[PDB]
């Protein structure tokens, strides 16, 4: 899962950049919120460890 | 015409626009992109990214 997360976020960022350059404002607006959510998710590490997005020790928690 | 009498016009004309003849424009920096439209260049960039 860790190896597979960066491609998703970066490819969505590519989508956002493309729609910016093409001047397609509506789609860019629809896509910015997910961009910021992914940014927050990747750069917060709510887990106290703060070394991996998914941590085997923190994983297996029901919440 | 109120004080003299004219003939039918021997030459009809009207207002027109005079400009300086377009010259060979001094080549612009980045004139090497002119053979292809900007949209082609951007599609090239993003096709490179996608490939």
């Amino acid at each position: 899962l860790r190896k597979l997360v960066v491609p998703e976020y970066s490819i969505h960022g590519l989508f956002c950049l493309m729609f910016l350059c093409a001047a397609e404002w509506v789609t860019l607006g629809l896509n910015i919120p997910l961009l910021f959510y992914h940014l927050w998710r990747y750069f917060h590490r709510p887990a106290d460890g703060s070394e991996v997005m998914y941590d085997a020790v923190s994983i297996m928690n029901a919440d | 015409e109120e004080v003299i009498d004219f003939s039918k016009p021997f030459m009809s004309l009207g207002i027109s626009i005079m400009i300086k003849k377009p010259q060979k424009s001094k080549p612009g920096v980045f004139s090497f992109l002119d053979p292809l439209a900007y949209e082609i260049w951007m599609c090239i960039v993003f096709a490179y990214i996608g490939v």
